[PDB]
């Protein structure tokens, strides 16, 4: 016999239960209701005391009444896990919907586990090639790191997201997993067609890619805590079958900003800004579970939200102190057309020192961060006053500066339908060389335009005779 | 006294009325009070249920009856509504009857998921130039409207629901548009006007009106775009085709700020709810292009946001470009230079659109997208003066031509083969002699001339749909041809 | 002569420098006004918030 | 019997409502029956507020929560060095056990007026920087500050490598022993970052508390605290610890955390009403003892990170109240080449040359002042004029100092290397050579002393001054290598 | 201030007072204001700032007894003299030494601003 209950109180995404019984359900577990259609999940938060329980629901909560009969599963909402999951598109509570039936498990996992302990930790500094001239010269990847994509609506944090997919994915022969939290489902529709005509996934053969999606129509419930199911699918791989798994998410704001909308409703007095006074170990509970154990590796990539294109903001704020490297997409770059919109010094890798990449590495990408300051520390006075008033020295620290720029933005596979250019992939040996070049002056007479837009040095003198007639 | 299916008013204010009994109601379950006035109970407690009014606080008193409904809230949706106007709830306001119901629906819906969508290819004719040639828009796909105050916003909707007068006269329920239009918190007056607008032009017909103005309850406001939705998805789920306009989201959020601070929930930036972005979110969401095996039946919306001295960065705005695929921004700098519509180039995109654009669009509009955004920096930078330069001079030119041709009256929806004609002659150049005064009357003159002696390019181009290059050599030739005389 | 040409170029410099601080101010404008009011909003949320109990 | 043992009334979000524990006392651990600790902060007529140290997936309502009898504390002492533990004392570094000498509590007070010694020894940093310009001493508080990434915990790590010259050797009151706290990092970091004093032989005199990320807030609010008293065994035994608070700032949140949740009502940004309480009384614990204590010190390097660089913001007021001084770090200067990204105007160390060595002040005189005054002229210069016979003289002279102090992470320097390096760029013997050159008249000078001038090196080493006849040689010594 | 007011009125003789720093007692009263739960005024301080420095302050006084002179610190949070608190302080003061970080970091000891410095004599 099961234990089960009564709703007592339903505001918004809240489900107040109580039970007649001794034992209580604890906190974390999955609760169910029988619904004219389907069955409503929800999950334990805190006991609030005279045998009644606060939980958050995974789904909306219409048609729900008073006194209603609810199930005690016994434990935390799990999902399928292992090889099974490939192919599949996987709900936030483990269901499939993709219109493929079952997945025939050989496990279901549960979504909240604690993170790998700190003598389970292992570290390494290893490059994460990318194909992209920007983060490869300037602010490198972590292989089995975290990575994060920062960025204003628009700017393009999931057109970056999908050329990694697209230049790493493929290429990587492990596994990866791909959860979409709080987007667009029109883009996880997208991704699903995409991966079937990439062969990354074989409907009638086998696939590399599990997909978990909560896109942005759901509750605040489920956008909260899909981003964990994602994870524990992903977790799986790195421990039990000790692979290197890649963990892309997108997006991860949506995740604290979810939080947020329950946070009032279980009674929490707001923090700054009227988020959870939990922010920053909410946070904690997920990021410390994605990382790389002894056992297998994780390199996850995920796209951040940025409110209001306010960088200080409590959530993107919070995140900076998990990610081994950043790459931050400004607004202001990309509305002078240069794609991807990277800022080229607010960008940050925990790889960029001369024993890790090479001195000769090191030093190019160095004073290229040297000229780009000095080009900002006169913008200003540019702007105002024009390049009449500046001294000989600066005019042409400028001149090589606004090349060098334009030689950061690279036309990207998967933005061909925006670009109408063909796709670059540089090699991390081929943008350090070319940008020494550039710093040794060698290109100086060569347009501007030229550097718009290409791949490596070649592509530049290519394209300037090109624009010589 | 039945308190299962009855309840009495414990208290009332802020439009807030908190409710002792109606034990099994359910959450979201509209209400009726004594006065006529409705109700929505949105707080399922021990002992009371708070409930958000659909009217003024004035018409509840304590002690009061409170009747169940027996209904989330819901509106009736379906074909009789054609032609009418109405309230958020669906009850008429042109006095024209009671509503012709096919059925009713919820006002919340999930949105269709991963798998019933089908990607955007089936174009959104505007009749605007420089819409259809720079932004265009999908069936399914959402596009923002967003500018300033006064700044051809409405303007660039209402051309758009007028221009489907073309296809919405014929059998053909796959090229037809049906069209909603969500009046929210508008002048009551300024709406009268609209509606009076479509019907000058018989596009009432095909077009429902819902509308929550200025001095109506918050929750009317909120909730007008969500009922709204689903008289939209009623075109969607039957294999038919339908068109939303929002306008504006901007006083809807505002509207349901007040709504949450009255209710006591944390004012966060701007004082906005938390849940602002999902207010959004899961309205915008619901306009989809559905699948093959869901009868291909869509949902196309046009959100309008307005923004305060033209910053984008703003919390709403940036809310909104989050989820909309793209959009129309107006600048007010150049509505007020005369450049009607004010699309900035470089401010606007449509994230869906080079596959949902018409064919034969797309060929002759090569790069014009990329263009305008580097003649407007050209432009720019041509401060001087004592520097003329001779290189990027014909560029300047090309500019202030194309500029001139894409600039249109109000209500002048040209048809999709009165257009490419138009971009082809100023893409390519047969432009760059032409006065810039006198480029209206050029593409006046050149239509009728087109019309009565090639007409046979004009109905190839209706009907292929593409330009093969005997047909654009056909074009070329007429052209020059046009050219010679003017 | 030079100092009648270097007058002209003075004042064209100067007619361009304070029509792009002038587009300056109009922007910073936007911003300070937006900050203002932010920080007019954050203050009583916070202070509002410091009764909440 | 409710005296020592309360029922549970409710639990949620790491605080538990606990009913009866009535001879608790305020801020005593408590078990619960499934194992997880917590800490009663808050004691009502009704009930006890208790902040979880773990899960609470492991409190459930109706629960058995058990008194220990102990405010909360920490095993310390000698045994301590080269492990890694957790805010409350336990082994995390996998390798059993801790040799405590004994049980500080969490929460010790400060020294008073009396049990006081000025300032005066130098912790030497080995950066060329800081030690010329910003000098900290035994007993002091010095704060690094600035934004995310600009070479904060940099600076305070290039200090602990550094102390590996003293604590090898036998002489007891050289040694500086380290605790490096890290409050707020994820795992990911901790275990590089032990990994990398592991690689410079730099653990075995080294202390790791750590509460990290993903751990309950109590945990990040309490670490601070607990390796403070682990570093003030050493401070109340004749001998010298280096505390390191990286940062505070994360535990400022922590503690906001704690307290919004047990409902005390919020003050300024959503933080606590005394959330410079905290901070003072943590930093008022880093002293210097008088000879009737033994003269022992305990040195505190917090951490604190703005946001765009908004020094005048809440908690980094605070904190540069509390401090002795502040290092100021910055992306402007940093992105610019300049390393450590040291702020010279704003960066002061108020117990200053009196915490440096001898032969470094004489040297280093008014070379933060004029560096002060180069920066002046560089802004003169800004409206790019004609160069006279004073501005042009301190502009290129200012420039190769700002050029010398760059220095090279991993890499600190001992003070017979510092000493004439220094000189050699005041004086004026770097200014007929390259700007860009400099870099390697580090290495060759340093190479080319070490072989001929070795007298020099060892006589500043050792008797740490500087007499007129050595300064003489010192003289000659740079002119002898200004022709190659 | 105590033991001050005691020689002002028994001893009958001119006291001298030296506070360091009377920014640290507003401060403190804005920390125990907040504990008591009171709703905190603007930049968070005590609502009751104003009269906590007049209460310490009027006390302060020459009277027909004796004399109390006080030189008083006053830090100001982050280079702000408008900060409610030494925005307050202000007012009881006789004279004003004000000293400024841009007359330091020139190098120019005692740090005084030779015009936002003012005297009633
Ligand atoms: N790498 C790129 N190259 C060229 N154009 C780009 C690139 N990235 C983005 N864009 C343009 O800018 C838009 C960015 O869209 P997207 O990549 O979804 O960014 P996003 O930040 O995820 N938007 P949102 O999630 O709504 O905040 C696209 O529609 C393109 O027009
Ligand atoms: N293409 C056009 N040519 C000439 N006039 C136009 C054009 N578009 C809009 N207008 C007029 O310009 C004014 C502003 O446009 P409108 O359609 O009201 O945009 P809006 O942004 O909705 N303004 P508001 O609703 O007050 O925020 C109206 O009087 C329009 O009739
Ligand atoms: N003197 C130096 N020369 C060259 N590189 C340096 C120097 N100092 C620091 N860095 C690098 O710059 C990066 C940032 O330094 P770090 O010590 O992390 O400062 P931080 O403020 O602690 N950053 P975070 O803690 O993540 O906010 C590190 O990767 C360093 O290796
Ligand atoms: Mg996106
Ligand atoms: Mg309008
Ligand atoms: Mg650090």
């Amino acid at each position: 016999t099961p234990i089960t209950g009564k709703v007592t109180a339903v505001i918004g995404a809240i489900v107040d239960v109580h039970f007649e019984q001794s034992e209580l359900p604890a906190i974390l577990n999955a609760l169910e209701i029988k619904t004219p259609q389907g069955k409503l999940v929800l999950e334990v938060a805190q006991h609030l005391g005279e045998n009644t329980v606060r939980t958050i629901a995974m789904d909306g909560t219409e048609g729900l009444v008073r006194g209603e009969k609810v199930l005690d599963t016994g434990g935390p909402i799990s999902v399928p896990v292992g090889r099974e999951t490939l192919g599949r598109i996987i709900n936030v509570i483990g269901e499939p919907i993709d219109e493929r039936g079952p997945i025939k498990s050989k496990l279901r996992k549960p979504i909240h586990a604690d993170p790998p302990s700190f003598a389970e930790q292992s570290t390494s500094a290893e490059i994460l090639e990318t194909g992209i001239k920007v983060v490869d010269l300037l602010a490198p990847y972590a292989r089995g790191g975290k990575i994060g994509l920062f960025g204003g609506a628009g700017v393009g944090k999931t057109v970056f997201i999908q050329e990694l997919i697209n230049n790493i994915a493929k290429a990587h022969g492990g596994f990866s997993v791909f959860t979409g939290v709080g987007e667009r489902t029109r883009e996880g529709n997208d991704l699903y067609r995409e991966m079937k005509e990439t062969g990354v996934i074989n409907l009638e053969g086998e696939s590399k890619v599990a997909l978990v999606f909560g896109q942005m129509n759901e509750p605040p419930g489920a956008r909260a805590r899909v981003a964990l199911t994602g994870l524990t699918i992903a977790e799986y791989f790195r421990d039990e079958e000790g692979q290197d798994v890649l963990l892309f998410i997108d997006n991860i704001f949506r995740f604290t900003q979810a939080g947020s909308e329950v946070s009032a409703l279980l009674g929490r007095i707001p923090s700054a800004v009227g988020y959870q006074p939990t922010l920053a170990t909410d946070m904690g509970l997920l990021q410390e579970r994605i990382t790389t154990t002894k056992k297998g590796s994780v390199t996850s990539v995920q796209a951040v939200y940025v409110p209001a294109d306010d960088l200080t903001d409590p959530a993107p704020a919070t995140t900076f102190a998990h990610l081994d490297a950043t790459t931050v997409l400004s607004r202001g770059i990309s509305e002078l057309g240069i794609y991807p919109a990277v800022d080229p010094l607010d960008s940050k890798s925990r790889l960029l020192d001369a024993a890790v990449v090479g001195q000769e590495h090191y030093d190019v990408a160095s004073k290229v961060q040297e000229t780009l300051q000095t080009y900002k520390s006169l913008q200003d006075i540019i702007a105002i006053l024009g390049m009449d008033e500046l001294s000989e020295q600066d005019k042409l620290t400028v001149e090589r500066a606004r090349k060098i720029q334009r030689f950061l933005s690279q036309p990207f596979a998967v933005a061909e339908v925006f670009t109408g250019i063909p796709g670059k992939l540089v090699r991390l040996k081929d943008t350090v060389a070319s940008f020494k070049a550039v710093l040794e002056g060698k290109y100086d007479n060569i347009p501007e335009h030229a550097f718009y837009m290409v791949g490596g040095i070649e592509d530049v003198v290519a394209k300037a005779e090109k624009l010589a007639a | 006294a039945n308190l299962n299916e009855t309840g009495r008013v414990l208290a009332v204010g802020d439009g807030i009325a908190r409710v002792f009994g109606l034990n099994n109601i359910q959450a979201e379950e509209l209400v009726e009070f004594s006065s006529g006035v409705k109700g929505m109970a949105l707080i399922l407690e021990p002992g009371q249920v708070g409930i958000v009014l659909f009217g003024s606080d004035r018409l509840v008193k304590e002690g009061e009856l409170v009747k169940r409904t027996g209904n989330i809230v819901d509106v009736p949706v379906g074909p009789g509504l054609l032609g009418r106007v109405v309230d958020a709830l669906g009850n008429p306001i042109d006095g024209k009857g009671p509503i012709d119901a096919a059925g009713r629906s919820r006002a919340q819906v999930k949105a269709p998921g991963i798998l019933p969508r089908r990607s955007v290819h089936e174009p959104v004719q505007t009749g605007l130039k420089a819409v259809d040639a720079l932004v265009p828009i999908g069936r399914g796909q959402r596009e923002l409207i967003i500018g300033d105050r006064q700044t051809g916003k409405t303007a660039v909707a209402l051309d758009t629901i007028l221009n489907q007068k073309r296809w919405n006269n014929g059998s053909d329920e796959s090229k037809k548009l049906y069209c909603v239009y969500v009046a929210v918190g508008q002048k009551r007056s300024t709406v009268a006007q609209l509606v009076q607008t479509l019907e000058q032009h018989d596009a009432m017909k095909y077009s429902i009106i819902v509308a929550a103005t200025a001095s109506e309850a918050a929750p009317l406001q909120y909730l007008a775009p969500f009922t709204a939705a689903s008289i939209g998805e009623w075109f969607r789920d039957n294999g038919k085709h339908a068109l939303i306009v929002y306008d504006d989201l901007s006083k809807q959020a505002v509207a349901y700020r007040q709504l949450s601070l009255l209710l006591r929930r944390p004012p966060g930036r701007e004082a906005y709810p938390g849940d602002v972005f999902y207010l959004h979110s899961r309205l915008l969401e619901r306009a989809a292009k559905l699948s093959e095996k869901e009868g291909s039946g869509s949902l196309t919306a046009l959100p309008v946001i307005e923004t305060q001295g033209g910053d984008v960065s703003a919390y709403i705005p940036t809310n909104v470009i989050s989820i909309t695929d793209g959009q129309i921004f107006l600048e007010a700098e150049l509505f007020y230079k005369g450049i009607r519509p004010a699309i900035n180039v470089g401010l606007s995109v449509s994230r869906v659109g080079s596959a949902a654009q018409v064919k034969a669009l797309k060929q002759v509009a090569g790069s014009l997208k990329l263009f305008l955004a580097q003649y407007r920096e050209v432009a720019a930078f041509a401060q001087f003066g004592s520097d003329l330069d001779a290189s990027t001079k014909q560029t300047l030119v090309r500019g202030e031509r194309l500029t001139q041709l894409l600039k249109q009256n109000q209500y002048s929806p040209l048809a999709t083969e009165e257009q490419v004609p138009l971009i082809y002659a100023g893409v390519n150049g047969h432009l760059d002699g032409i006065e810039l005064s006198r480029i209206g009357e050029f593409e006046s003159s050149f239509l009728s001339y087109l019309k009565s002696n090639h007409n046979e390019l004009l109905t190839e181009i209706r009907e292929k749909g593409e330009l093969s290059k005997e047909l654009l050599a056909s074009l070329k030739s007429a052209t020059e041809s046009f050219v010679a005389t003017f | 002569q030079g100092y009648a040409a270097e007058i002209s170029a003075r004042r064209n410099a100067m007619d361009n420098a304070s029509k792009n601080a002038g587009d300056m101010i109009n922007r910073y404008s936007i911003l300070y006004n937006r900050t203002r009011q932010a920080v007019i909003t954050n203050e009583l949320v916070d202070i509002i918030t410091g009764a909440s109990s």
